[PDB]
This record gives structure tokens, C-alpha cells and sequence, in this order.
RNA sequence: AGCGUGUGCCUACCCUACGCCGGCAGGCGCGGGUAACCCGUUGAACCCCAUUCGUGAUGGGGAUCGGGGAUUGCAAUUAUUCCCCAUGAACGAGGAAUUCCCAGUAAGUGCGGGUCAUAAGCUUGCGUUGAUUAAGUCCCUGCCCUUUGUACACACCGCCCGU
């Protein structure tokens, strides 16, 4: 079926963003696009916001593929 | 990151729906007689940012968007930039869009059809127009 | 309603010269232009303001054949009657306003349309 | 007259410009190394110009 | 990177550095090369590093058309070629069947030569990135040998029997 993303964060989506992605244990673009039903450009500005807030650690960062992970 | 309280899903411009949720550059491609580049000249004349959604911007964005769009000349806007240079009837420079298009060409084509030209007969009986082979391409569509 | 060529009507046309008319074209007439005519096309022009000088007031000029097919229609040739070659006959045809700039070949059809038969046994 | 249009076609570029040295045919010319001969009369004269086949 | 080409008996048609103009195709000047000497240290493309897009026939794909501009030619219409806006088709990996290939090979990616006034979706060469599988067999296809049968020798597309 036709697969229908948010392109804009609404308020329980970015709830879900805030308690539950820093706790994956591996956080990717994709996987945050495939959980919570978001863009692959909104999940990149997403998970750049909390890297520059320090929640999430960074593990590789390459064009094709970025890596993130929980604080220890 | 958060949607705006005002955003506009779907934009009612030139009698074309716009998606509010692509970039303003493609999303207003939409329009018939604007392409990329077209739409990107446009946006970077009316100084504003490619970064967001076409349903983030205000009215007063997208009421100078439309008028800056109608009339190019006015806005340093080359002329080998438009899609309608020296008109045959009139002599005008201007871009053609949705509706103006559709019956421009409709006006192209009649000029050729009663005035009898090889490329209009063609155009008239369905054939290629350009000079291409029609042995053993162009099949699909005919009977 | 009147004609105008690029906001220029007919009688304009007929006043300016071959340097004005060169701009109003398109590239390939105006770089014909700039490379100039030859005698043929002159002759040409000759003999159709010949005929049309001879016209009766309220008549028709008389028509006049040629084989250059790639003549192009200049303002002056309007309401004249030229044959043109198509390798086989003459055909007839009468310059409109709205020809300027085309060719004369483009006017006289060099093939016969297709209507296609049954097709034979070496078809499969 | 007919000394102005016998041969008035032009012949500067083209085909009809360029016809072999040996044969005078105008199909299968061979103008690299300034040859100038269809490769007919070429393969024919090979040996005697200078060409070896090594290879 | 590598292989190569470059001013021509007839024979008109060469490869181009640098400066300026134009947004681009291009236009003006002014120099080198008959060549390990000049183009040229041939600043090639894939590839590499960042940016944007986000499973949507979509910013995939680029067919078909409209309007302009410029170059080759004696001549461009049945669009020579090239450039710019605009338009945005089928196509979501392909049935029966079938081709080529064992290591710097297959495939990907560009560059020369031939044709060439204008000129490569073809061919002939050259590099660059670079593998999976196999070190066997006569099952399919085909071709060779040996034995064997023949009423065939125009040689099975043969010869030949009866209504
Ligand atoms: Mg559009
Ligand atoms: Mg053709
Ligand atoms: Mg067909
Ligand atoms: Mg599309
Ligand atoms: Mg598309
Ligand atoms: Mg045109
Ligand atoms: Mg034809
Ligand atoms: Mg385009
Ligand atoms: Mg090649
Ligand atoms: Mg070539
Ligand atoms: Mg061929
Ligand atoms: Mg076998
Ligand atoms: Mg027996
Ligand atoms: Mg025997
Ligand atoms: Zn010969």
C-alpha cells in the first residue's frame, strides 16, 4: 500500500521522538523514518538536533550513511 | 520542527493544486509552464528561503511569488530565460503558464493546419512531425 | 482582425528593407539573408512582379513556375500564384500573409499519403 | 549557354569530390596517411607500399 | 591514464594554447606545431569526500511536441548538427525461447582511429575499476575415428511397391 510519511512533526510524534528514540541502542535515519512514520529528512534534522543538544552519542558519520547510538 | 499552526496541505494557485508538503521549489512545478530552473529563478528573485515546505510560507509570500512568476521582465529576468520569445503575432516577450499554454499551442498548431504546411498536415493526419522514421517505432497507439 | 508579422502589420512590411526584415525573421532566415540571394531567386522576384503588374484590377496574376523549393516567402510575394515543383507536377498555391517566412517546398507535398492494403503472404 | 552549366554543380566537399588513385571509385576510400585509394587497391598494393602484417 | 591523429599532387577541407565579448551554443583578435619540440604534465569518465531528496511513475526515465538563438554549406523544408526555456509518454526487472564468456577475464566507465564541409546509438583499438563460478563430462548440440549393415553411388532431399 502507498506509504504516507509526516514531513512536519506533530505533538505526539515529537513526544515519541524525545522519550523513546535516545534509547534505541542503534538510531539511524532510517529506522526513525520507519518507526514513527517520518521522512527521511525530517528524521536527519531530528537526529541532528539532538546530537547538538547531546542526547545521542555519534558513532560514524558518512553522505551515504550515519550512525547514532544511546549515552552511555 | 514542529508543524506551524497555520500550514496550508493543499495551495489553490493559477486554478493548479499545489502540495503543501514538497519544497516551495518543486512544489510549485506543478504549474504547467514552470519548471525547475524557471522555478528556482523565481524563488531566488522573490528572496526567499528554498529550505522550507510550500504550506510554510505566508500570503504575503506567496502573493509576490504569483506576481513576480506573471511578469518576468519586470524582475531582471532574461528573456532566453522564457518559453515564449518574440510572439509570431505580436512580438512579445513573456512566459506562458497553465491555461495560456494550453491554448497557445492549440493557436501554434491552427496556423499550421489552415495555412497548409507539411508539418501542420502532419500534425493534422497524426504523424511524426520531425523527421523520424516510421517504419518500425512509433506502433503503439495505432491500431 | 488585420494581419500584423511580430506587431507589424503588411504595409510596413512592404517599406522596410531587407536589413529590417532580417530581424523581425527567425536565425535560419536571417542567416539566409546575411549570406544574400542569388540570381535565380532575383529572376524569380522579376518574373512575379511582372505578373502581378499585368493583373487585371479585380483579377488574379497569372501563375507563374519554379523549381526552387526553397525559396523563402518574403512580404513582397503576397497575393501572387506560384507553381511550385515537386519533382512531378506543379502545384498550385497562392501566398497568404500568414506564409512569411516558410519555404515554397513546404507548400507543395513531394510524396503521395499512405493508405495501407492487406498486407501480403511475405509478412508474417 | 551550355559552357556554364555543363559542370556547374559544385564539387569542393563531399563524395563526389574524391575518388580512388588506381580505379577512380568513389565507395571504400582510404584518405588516412594521404592513401587516397579504396581498400580494394589498397589490400592489392599493400605489400608494395609498405605495409606488413605482424598481427 | 593509455593507444593514436594533426596544416593534404588533383584537393577546396588540420590540431589548437592565450586575451577580450556573450548566460550558452558561439564570435573576434593574436601565437605554436609538417611534430618525444605545439595542443600536452593529454587536470577523461567511472571512482572518492560533502550537500539536498526520501519509496511517491518521485528531484527515477527522457520519448513526443511549442517558441527562440547559433554554426556547416551553393542550398537545412521531409526538422544536418549544436544551445536555451517550456512539455513530461511507455517503463516498477520482462512468457515460450535464446547468446557470449575461465583472470587483469566477464561486466562497469570513459578516450582515440575509420567514415567526416556538417558527424556516432556502428565498427576498430586503448586504458581505468575489477569479480562470482570451474580445473569436469559426453547428458543436449555438433564434429571426428573404429566396427558393423546396405537393393544407396546425382550417394536418405536416395532407392523403391501397390491401388
Ligand atoms: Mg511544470
Ligand atoms: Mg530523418
Ligand atoms: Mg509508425
Ligand atoms: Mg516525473
Ligand atoms: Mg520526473
Ligand atoms: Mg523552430
Ligand atoms: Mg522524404
Ligand atoms: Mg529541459
Ligand atoms: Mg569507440
Ligand atoms: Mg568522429
Ligand atoms: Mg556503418
Ligand atoms: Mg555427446
Ligand atoms: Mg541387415
Ligand atoms: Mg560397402
Ligand atoms: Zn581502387
Amino acid at each position: 500500500d502507498k506509504l504516507n510519511n509526516l514531513v512536519l512533526f506533530d505533538k505526539a510524534t515529537y513526544d515519541k521522538l524525545c522519550k523513546e528514540v535516545p534509547n534505541y541502542k542503534l538510531i539511524t535515519p532510517a529506522v526513525v523514518s520507519e518507526r514513527l512514520k517520518i521522512r527521511g529528512s525530517l528524521a536527519r534534522a531530528a537526529l541532528q538536533e539532538l546530537l547538538s543538544k547531546g542526547l545521542i552519542k555519534l558513532v560514524s558519520k558518512h553522505r551515504a550513511q550515519v550512525i547514532y547510538t544511546r549515552n552511555t | 520542527l514542529v508543524i506551524p499552526e497555520k500550514f496550508q496541505h493543499i495551495l489553490r494557485v493559477l486554478n493548479t493544486n499545489i502540495d503543501g508538503r514538497r519544497k516551495i521549489a518543486f512544489a510549485i512545478t506543478a504549474i504547467k509552464g514552470v519548471g525547475r530552473r524557471y522555478a528556482h529563478v523565481v524563488l531566488r528573485k522573490a528572496d526567499i528561503d528554498l529550505t522550507k515546505r510550500a504550506g510554510e510560507l505566508t500570503e504575503d509570500e506567496v502573493e509576490r511569488v504569483i506576481t513576480i512568476m506573471q511578469n518576468p521582465r519586470q524582475y531582471k529576468i532574461p528573456d532566453w530565460f522564457l518559453n515564449r520569445q518574440k510572439d509570431v503575432k505580436d512580438g512579445k516577450y513573456s512566459q506562458v503558464l497553465a491555461n495560456g499554454l494550453d491554448n497557445k499551442l492549440r493557436e501554434d498548431l491552427e496556423r499550421l493546419k489552415k495555412i497548409r504546411a507539411h508539418r501542420g498536415l502532419r500534425h493534422f493526419w497524426g504523424l511524426r512531425v520531425r523527421g523520424q522514421h516510421t517504419k518500425t517505432t512509433g506502433r503503439r497507439g495505432r491500431t | 482582425r488585420k494581419f500584423t508579422y511580430r506587431g507589424v502589420d503588411l504595409d510596413q512590411l512592404l517599406d522596410m528593407s531587407y536589413e529590417q526584415l532580417m530581424q523581425l525573421y527567425s536565425a535560419r532566415q536571417r542567416r539566409r539573408l546575411n549570406r544574400g540571394l542569388r540570381r535565380k531567386q532575383h529572376s524569380l522576384l522579376k518574373r512575379l512582379r511582372k505578373a502581378k503588374k499585368e493583373a487585371p484590377p479585380m483579377e488574379k496574376p497569372e501563375v507563374v513556375k519554379t523549381h526552387l523549393r526553397d525559396m523563402i516567402i518574403l512580404p513582397e510575394m503576397v497575393g501572387s500564384m506560384v507553381g511550385v515543383y515537386n519533382g512531378k507536377t506543379f502545384n498550385q498555391v497562392e501566398i497568404k500573409p500568414e506564409m512569411i517566412g516558410h519555404y515554397l517546398g513546404e507548400f507543395s507535398i513531394t510524396y503521395k499519403p499512405v493508405k495501407h492494403g492487406r498486407p501480403g503472404i511475405g509478412a508474417t | 549557354g551550355h559552357q556554364q552549366l555543363y559542370w556547374s554543380h559544385p564539387r569542393k566537399f563531399g563524395q563526389g569530390s574524391r575518388s580512388c588513385r588506381v580505379c577512380s571509385n568513389r565507395h571504400g576510400l582510404i584518405r588516412k596517411y594521404g592513401l587516397n585509394m579504396c581498400r580494394q587497391c589498397f589490400r592489392q598494393y599493400a605489400k608494395d607500399i609498405g605495409f606488413i602484417k605482424l598481427d
